[PDB]
């Protein structure tokens, strides 16, 4: 789910036209831009992870909690593209959020 | 009176904390010889 | 009337690049930053969240010109009600209250 | 318009308030003076356009409760209900629903 | 390949990480050298 967001969101920046996103900071401050986009469920990869695997003793990552959150796409699309210091806010809508 | 959210920076770590909140208080200092007209309550209460 | 009350009394430091949001939401009351005379941290009981956010209030405190002899009290809740994974500003807002 | 009218009226009252007050300070530091009132009167100025255009332009029907947040919404552009000619449904494909 | 390309390191450094949060208007600019857009320690708190 985190890939997917970070090429929605590399591609929605190139159908945007900003090609480096520190093109923004040109015109705004890094408290100016945020992230407010969220899921419905999350990273149900790695809940799965820890709810099954880690029962199993299979072979798990010690990070699969932060990567389960809502808010860890948009945590790794400010911190590989954006670097904002800007609000983020994740919401949670099921099918409407 | 305030309320606002704000990330770190870039890096690869989530549970990593950062500096983002201090934002919240940004200013510019470069030139400020003299008080804001702005700042002053009596002068906001003349406009209103 | 509600705008201009907005113009003057509550947004009147949104323009203003020279007063942080800090500041004028204080000043919005007639409070001054010394007039912050308490912080409820996070409190997380570890090395880098409570380094890290007494850095953050530090760095605040010092941009905002607080008075020196004016250490903000620091309130640690979470020594005594644990560190819940979202409740925790609440509880924080509470006890703020 | 009128609140344009309005505005500059009292844009270069404050400007000549701005000019006795440089009168009275001495001139030694008058440039630094004259450069930071200035830009503290062009950004009131144009919070005060800015919030005219608010109430004039976006937020018009915010207190009219005859004008629906849908209608007005609409007619912050100049259209009217008929012109909403698309609605991209949930469409879960679930009777209900 | 290359349409996602992550970034390093964050436009500005760690010690001038806290006067580009501090300034409300710091703005990147293109270095000469490395080409990118970055935070500069003239272009914070300035004047201009």
């Amino acid at each position: 789910i985190t890939l997917f967001v970070l090429v929605s969101v590399v591609e929605a920046f190139i159908a945007s036209g900003i090609t480096d996103p520190y093109e923004m900071y040109k015109y705004v401050h890094v408290s100016e831009v945020g992230n407010c986009s969220g899921s419905g469920m999350g990273g149900v990869s790695a809940l799965r992870g820890m709810f099954k695997d880690r029962f199993k003793d299979e072979p798990v990552q010690n990070d699969i909690l932060q990567e389960s959150f809502i808010n860890t796409m948009s945590a790794w699309v400010n911190m590989l593209l954006i670097s904002s210091s800007g609000p983020i806010k994740t919401p949670v809508g099921a099918c409407a959020t | 009176a305030m309320a606002a959210t704000a990330t770190d920076k870039i890096g690869r770590s989530v549970p990593a904390p950062g500096k983002g909140i201090l934002t919240t208080a940004r200013e510019h200092h470069s030139s400020v010889k003299y008080a804001s007209p702005n700042l002053n309550m009596k002068y906001r209460k003349r406009q209103l | 009337l509600r705008a201009a009350q907005q113009q003057w009394g509550n947004d009147f430091y949104k323009r203003d690049p020279r007063i942080a949001p800090l500041r004028g939401a204080l000043a919005t009351y007639g409070l001054t930053i010394d007039d912050l005379g308490v912080a409820s941290f996070h409190g997380t009981s570890t090395k880098a969240n409570d380094k890290n956010e007494s850095a953050t209030i530090n760095e605040m405190m010092k941009h905002l010109g607080r008075s020196e002899g004016n250490p903000v009290i620091g309130v640690f809740q979470k020594f005594l009600t644990g560190h819940p994974k979202g409740a925790a500003g609440a509880w924080m807002m509470n006890g703020a209250l | 318009v009128t609140r344009e009218a309005q505005i500059k009226d009292w844009v270069e009252n404050e400007l000549e308030a701005l000019k006795l007050e440089a009168e009275e300070i001495p001139s030694e530091d008058q440039n630094e003076f004259l450069l930071e009132r200035t830009r503290e009167i062009h950004n009131e100025a144009e919070s005060q356009l800015r919030a005219a255009q608010q109430q004039w332009g976006n937020d018009f029907y915010k207190r009219d409760p005859r004008i629906a947040p849908l209608r007005g919404a609409l007619a912050t552009y100049g259209l009217t209900i008929d012109d909403l000619g698309v609605a991209s449904f949930h469409g879960t494909s679930t009777k209900a629903n | 390949n290359k349409l996602f390309v992550s970034k390093e390191h964050a436009p500005y450094t760690d010690e001038l990480e806290e006067d580009v949060y501090l300034d409300p208007l710091a703005r990147v600019s293109k270095d000469k050298k490395s080409g990118s857009l970055t935070f500069n320690s003239k272009n914070i708190q300035s004047k201009d």
